């Protein structure tokens, strides 16, 4: 599964700005797409999805873009499309189409540069190999349930993101069974059983609010020695 | 809600 995206660069505030995002390897008419990007100061923010033909191409956006953008898609050629007016200087970052039960597959990103419901998430945690090690992550709005639909994502060196866990407790396709997700009490967790070395990386969640995802902070995980 | 299709 390729993901591939195209179209960033600098844009004068105010203007526009049409992003492509192209798929392979799986039935890109059968997934719903998103737009998820990433800033320096905002983190992860969900942008943008658009469902199925038979959901009529139903879109929903985030706050801080409904009204300036415009997210579609063309089944006959496997493409998702992100148009962006009247961009912002918050508007500035890494660009990332990314789908499938529900956040399994990432593009590589394409970086834009112009010119409330809060997830928690530990900063950091340290293990070592070997280690059982879990990741929580809190909702400002009461207990994380399966109706959360809790996604696990990582995050390793410079910008390079896969989906781990969809669904609260699925591993995504090729996801190494010492990861699982479960709930936890009242938060949705990450357990690593066996941390190993390679597993040092940031790894976000993300909750899904009736009509749109909220994305953690991020937690950063060290595996030492 | 979302996507829940694997
Ligand atoms: C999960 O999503 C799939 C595909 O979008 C189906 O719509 C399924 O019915 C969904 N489940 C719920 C509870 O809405």
């Amino acid at each position: 599964v390729q993901l591939q995206e195209s179209g960033g660069g600098l844009v004068q505030p105010g203007g526009s700005m049409k992003l492509s995002c192209v798929a392979s390897g799986f039935t890109f008419s059968n997934y719903w797409m998103n737009w998820v990007r990433q800033s320096p100061e905002k983190g992860l923010e969900w942008v943008a999805e658009i469902r199925l033909k038979s959901n009529n191409y139903a879109t929903h956006y985030a706050e801080s873009v409904k009204g300036r953008f415009t997210i579609s898609r063309d089944d006959s050629k496997s493409s998702v499309y992100l148009q962006m007016n009247n961009l912002r200087a918050e508007d500035t970052g890494i660009y990332y189409c990314t789908g499938v039960g529900q956040f399994a597959y990432w593009g590589q990103g394409t970086t834009v540069t112009v010119s409330d419901i809060v997830v928690t998430q530990e900063s950091a945690l340290t293990t070592s190999p070997g280690e059982t090690v879990t990741l929580t992550c809190r909702s400002s709005t009461g207990a994380v349930t399966t109706s959360n639909y809790a996604n696990w994502v990582q995050e390793k060196p410079d910008h390079l993101f896969t989906g781990l866990i969809g669904g609260t407790n699925n591993r995504a396709p090729g996801v190494p069974a010492r990861f699982s997700g479960s709930l936890i009490g009242d938060k949705a967790a990450l357990t690593i059983t066996g941390a190993q070395t390679e597993d040092e990386a940031i790894y976000f969640c993300a909750l899904w609010y009736s009509n749109h995802w909220v994305f953690g902070g991020g937690t950063k995980l060290t595996v030492l020695g | 809600a979302p996507d829940c299709r694997p």
